[PDB]
RNA sequence: AAUUACCGAAUCUUUGAACGCAAACGGCGCAUGGGAGAAGCUCGUGUCAUCCCCGUGCAUGCCAUACUCAGUGUCGA
RNA sequence: CCGCGUUGUUCGGAGCGGGGGCUCAAGAUUGAAAAAUGCAGCUCUACGUACUGUUGUGAGUUCUGCGCAUUAACGCAAAAACCUGGGGUGU
RNA sequence: GCUUCACUUAUCGAAUGAAGAGACCAAUGGGUUUAGCGUAGUCUUGGCUAUGCACCGUCUAGGUUUCCGUG
RNA sequence: AUGCAUCCAAGUGGUGUAUAUCGCAAACUGAUUUCUGCCCAGUGCUCUGUGUCAACGUGACGAGAUUCACCGACGCGC
RNA sequence: ACACGAGUUGUUCGGAAACUGAGCACAACGUUAUAUCGUUUUGUUAGGAAAGUGAAGGUGGUCGGCCAUAACUGAAAAGGGGCAACAGAGAACCUGGGAUUAUAUUCCAAAAAGAAAUUGCAUGUGGG
């Protein structure tokens, strides 16, 4: 090359190829459909969950303590025909994370508890 | 309105141009010191076994030997893989130069080669230090062309260090004896001066004119 | 971030940067000290002419 | 037994400098071509005090020899520098206070700071607070200026090396009595940990040779070699004469 | 379709030499692929902006290798 | 060119003081919020209802005035992020 | 062996974002791939050398200043 | 500063040093006032450089190893 | 205390994402029989080619000679990464509640008791 106008030689590009898509390196299958029971386990039927249900709007669920509160909304919306719209997580002392799930005043909280049953 | 704007470039006036910093700017480490390599052979007393291989043979003598070197090149890959497959069906090498570092030193222990053109710069100079004295003690005449790319070029390889030519064809028979005589003019009938030219020595350019000025001010 | 740029500034050159009473002192010696040296360049040429009859008139005396 | 506190100051640990405060190291601009040929001009923006020193320091504004932005150096000043100055800086620049030219342009006789002992090292000698150098004489054959340091000490240093004009700034500080402990401690603040001073015959025998004893005496004579080792070497090193000083003032050094 | 023993087929969370970057952070990337998607657009279906999940590639050194370069290294037109 | 001003160590032809202004900072005031709220009462046939009420030249307050801002041989961190200009584009 | 004067290429140190070093002002300089033309002596494997010298060529330009100047 | 003191197993290592004699490093005494006398033989330091002091180097005898001779710096002597 | 059953709710609060400080020491380089050693902020690594970003223009689908969206060429940016502050920097939410046995500037759903502030992306209306 030429044109040197700084005072030292800095590296020149290249051209530079990209990397090749490996086919596949994990050889197991994995179900869409199935991927959200992993998500909600299992409702509370707590006192305090007992009351919100009926006099708020919410639900209480023991979730899996790494899922977040969007990736819990859509797994109340494929397993439940219901729309949640606030979700508050807790990770308990026990070790658990507990969501309070609100539904959006369409869906009656107690037609979706007797569904679920509890 | 397409008036002229000079811009000043003096010491403190417009911010100037952007200049070509290449020779003052910090350059790799490998490039450096094989510039600062080059200086150091030129700048020591060479001795002279190794001041012989700056003495090469001239243009004229050089482009005719590499284009007699060209002609009787070995034959390649597929060249002879034919001859061979086309001997198979006969139960069913035409001439070339000599090349190679064993090969051609087996040419001149049995004095078979009628010309030898060794290289400059084989980057291990000690493979080819000792190869004039010997061309020298056996009396086959012998070139220090400007090569190792051109001579491969020549017979078809990356790198040759050394060419040996044992016969070649008739035709261009006085084409060879013509190059010996002039290869001898500068190598082996010049033998005596080869063996004590003691070579290197050279100053800078910038120490050079600092014995004009440093002399031409004590003139007098 | 969310103000306008007029309560930060002013409608004049180097406004929320340069106060009125530096802005014009720098007004003023940028034509100042541009003629300053147009008065001290012209009189520079000025000398070097009348140098060039000073002794190319003497090619007429001697 | 046990390691002196003077071998403990090399290893510089919790006797480093104090240098959080401070601003950047002082010097003079580079030596460009800029300088080595012309002038560069700046300005004197700030008149500066940092930690540890007693001499003013100042950043001088400079238009970059090469791009198209200013350069913000930050030199020791000089008594009389105010901001605004205009300081030259260079082989044409004038005879000046403020202004750095090479040595070999400063006629003799001329008092001279921030003067550099070797071209480009950018100002090493006559920089505490109120010191100078004076030009003795030039000498043309060898190309070197021979001047006076502030010990008296001659110097003989190459006549490219530039210099800056003056007296340092901040001078007449030492001549004022401290009065107190507490001012110690502050002088002390911004350099480094060297304060309280104990003394040696006031330790144990295992801290430094002079300690111990019944009495607070140093046993053996207090002016070691040149050649004692670390750890022995403390007291009067390598003393040429030691006494009251009565008579002349010769100049300390080699 | 007992149960037990054995073993070929598999599963094998978070880590750790720990290796995308970090770390008293269940944290954050750059390419790439898949997903879900109640806003839009579409003639309720499709499609789907951010947001949000999931897989894979990517530490550094080295060996082999098949393309882009640097060099007032030696040549050469 | 004695004058203005502070409790106070001072200021002015390098522009004091008056007369008109432009701004900045700290508040005050009217309003939207906001009465629908809050509290204490109380009145009527069940965590029920209907009504009734919503100063200070005092003292203490570091928010602020406030800094090229302290005793000083003490001179009082940095950076991200942001803001305005210069120059250019829009031409 | 020893050494005091000039060298610079090892080595050392400093500075710099390795930012303008030297020439051109010219040899006690180079060059068979820059050795072109000679000239003496001398050797040779007739291709040509070595020594000693002259010339040519590389070798160009320039702020300012009345040849100097030195970017 | 081609420094002083000093870290340090080691390096193109480290601290005083972001420094530069109004500074850095090592000691002593202990505010001011008033003074600080005599002693350089001893012992330390320190300065200007021919007795003696090692390796190397040099030469000689011998078949050689071994010897012998000469040169030999700090330092003590002076 | 013991047994049993519960209990910690956030776009804005504290941290991180995302700052720098005293300092640390990964890469690079050197050393060491040995890396488990040194250097590594005085503007700043490493004898030291560590920028993969891209001004302006050329090439050819889009919006009224300006834009904007996709792929070649190349001005200009010296000085590699990452940590270290729940008291420094930075930081968009405030009340009322009959809402608990226990949590709330975190819960309150159509008269959100309510009143806001802010970020990302998108339609429509309007303006150039
Ligand atoms: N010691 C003999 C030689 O001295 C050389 O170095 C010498 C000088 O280069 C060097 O002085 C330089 C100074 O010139 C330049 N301004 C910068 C540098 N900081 C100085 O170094 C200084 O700083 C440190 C303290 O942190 C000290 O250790 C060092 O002794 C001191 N001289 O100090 C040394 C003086 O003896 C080389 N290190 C080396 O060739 C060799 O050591
Ligand atoms: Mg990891
Ligand atoms: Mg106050
Ligand atoms: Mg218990």
């Amino acid at each position: 090359a030429k044109s040197y106008t700084r005072p030292q030689f800095r590296r020149p590009h290249t051209y530079r190829k990209p990397a090749m898509a490996k086919p596949s390196n994990r050889v197991t299958v994995e179900s869409k459909d199935i991927a959200a029971f992993s998500v909600i386990r299992y409702p509370l039927t707590t006192d305090k969950a007992m009351k919100k249900i009926e006099e708020n709007n919410t639900l209480t669920f023991i979730v899996d303590s790494r899922a977040n509160k969007t990736e819990i909304k859509k797994a109340m919306r494929k397993l439940y025909q219901v729309k949640a719209v606030k979700v508050n997580t807790l990770i308990r002392p026990d070790g658990l994370k507990k969501a309070y799930i609100r539904l959006s005043a369409a869906h009656d909280a107690l037609d979706t508890a007797n569904k679920i049953g509890l | 309105h397409f008036a002229a704007r000079p811009k000043n470039f003096g010491i403190g006036q417009d911010v100037p141009y952007a200049r070509d910093l290449s020779r003052f700017m910090r350059w790799p480490t490998f490039v450096t010191m094989q510039r600062k390599k080059r200086v150091l052979q030129r700048r020591l007393k060479v001795p002279p076994a190794l001041n012989q291989f700056t003495k090469v043979l001239d243009r004229a003598s050089r482009n005719e030997a590499l284009k007699l070197i060209k002609k009787y090149a070995p034959e390649t890959r597929k060249a002879r893989r034919e001859r061979l497959h086309k001997a198979a069906e006969e139960k069913k090498a035409p001439l070339a130069v000599v090349t190679g570092l064993q090969e051609v030193t087996r040419a001149i222990e049995k004095k078979q080669a009628r010309m030898v053109v060794i290289a400059n710069n084989v980057d291990p100079v000690e493979l080819v230090l000792w190869m004039p004295n010997l061309c020298r003690a056996n009396k086959i005449p012998y070139a220090i062309v400007k090569d190792m790319a051109r001579l491969g070029d020549a017979i078809g390889r990356k790198t040759a260090t050394c060419v040996a030519i044992t016969d070649v064809n008739a035709e261009d028979e006085a084409t060879l004896k013509n190059l010996i005589r002039s290869v001898n003019a500068r190598f082996l009938s010049r033998s005596d001066v080869i063996r004590r030219q003691w070579g290197g020595l050279q100053l800078s350019l910038r120490s050079r004119a600092e014995l004009r000025k440093k002399h031409a001010r004590n003139a007098g | 971030r969310l103000a306008s740029r007029h309560e930060k500034s002013v409608s004049r050159a180097y406004g929320g940067v340069l106060s009125h009473d530096q802005v014009r002192d720098r007004v003023v010696r940028a034509f100042l000290v541009e003629e300053q040296r147009i008065v001290k360049q012209a009189l520079k040429e000025h000398s070097k002419m009348k140098l060039s009859h000073k002794r190319t008139a003497n090619k007429k005396k001697s | 037994g046990k390691t002196v506190l003077s071998c403990r100051k090399g290893n510089g640990s919790v006797y480093q400098v104090h240098g959080h405060k401070r601003l950047g190291p002082a010097k003079l601009r580079i030596l460009d071509y800029a300088e080595r040929h012309g002038y560069m001009r700046g300005v004197v923006k700030s008149i500066e005090h940092e930690a540890g020193r007693g001499a003013a320091l100042a950043r001088v504004e400079f238009r970059h020899p090469y791009k198209f932005r200013r350069v913000k150096e930050l030199m020791v000043a000089p008594e009389g520098m105010f901001t605004g100055q205009s300081v030259f800086c260079g082989q044409k620049a004038p005879l000046a206070i403020g202004n750095v030219l090479p040595l070999g342009q400063i006629t003799e006789g001329c008092i001279v700071c921030n003067v550099e002992a070797k071209p480009g090292d950018r100002g090493t000698l006559a920089r505490a607070s109120g010191d100078y150098c004076i030009i003795i004489s030039h000498n043309h054959e060898t190309g070197r200026t021979r001047l006076k340091l502030p010990s008296g000490q001659k110097k003989s240093v190459p006549s490219t090396s530039r210099a800056m004009i003056g007296i340092i700034s901040g001078g007449g500080r030492i001549e004022k009595p401290v009065l107190k402990a507490g001012n110690s401690f502050y002088r002390f603040r911004g350099k480094r940990n060297c304060w309280p001073k104990v003394r040696g015959v006031a330790r144990n025998p295992v801290e430094h040779p002079h300690g111990g004893g019944n009495h607070q005496h140093i046993g053996h004579p207090s002016t070691v070699s040149r050649h004692s080792p670390p750890g022995q070497k403390v007291g009067l090193i390598a003393a040429r004469r030691t006494g009251r000083i009565r008579g002349g003032k010769a100049v300390k050094g080699a």
